[PDB]
């Protein structure tokens, strides 16, 4: 998936 | 009439290939999005979209939607609601970092 920063 | 269980972005348990397959879909612009059933984590949410570019065509970025034990969702930790649809609605307005502002949704 992709974290958000 | 509509619910929590039926809404724009609302399709239920959906399995991976067709999760690619639905936001890969040469057919969808860039910023699509879907709120589909946890399927690889807990019982909490996925906010998947979709994304452009010069380099080889269009990707999908899966977002897993967290889940508050108290009760409400977050995809980060700066970003907590009481409802899927909050959620959906910040991203549809502010990237806040993200890789694109949430405009539309799966077909």
């Amino acid at each position: 998936y992709e974290e958000i920063e | 009439m509509d619910s929590i269980q039926a809404e724009e972005w609302y399709f239920g348990k959906i399995t991976r290939r067709e999760s690619e397959r639905l936001l890969l879909n040469a057919e969808n612009p860039r910023g699509t999005f879907l709120v589909r059933e946890s399927e690889t984590t807990k019982g909490a949410y996925c906010l998947s979209v979709s994304d452009f570019d010069n380099a080889k065509g269009l990707n999908v970025k899966h977002y897993k939607i967290r889940k508050l034990d108290s009760g409400g969702f977050y995809i980060t930790s700066r970003t907590q609601f009481n409802s899927l649809q909050q959620l959906v609605a910040y991203y549809s307005k502010h990237a806040d970092g993200l890789c694109h502002r949430l405009t539309t949704v799966c077909p």
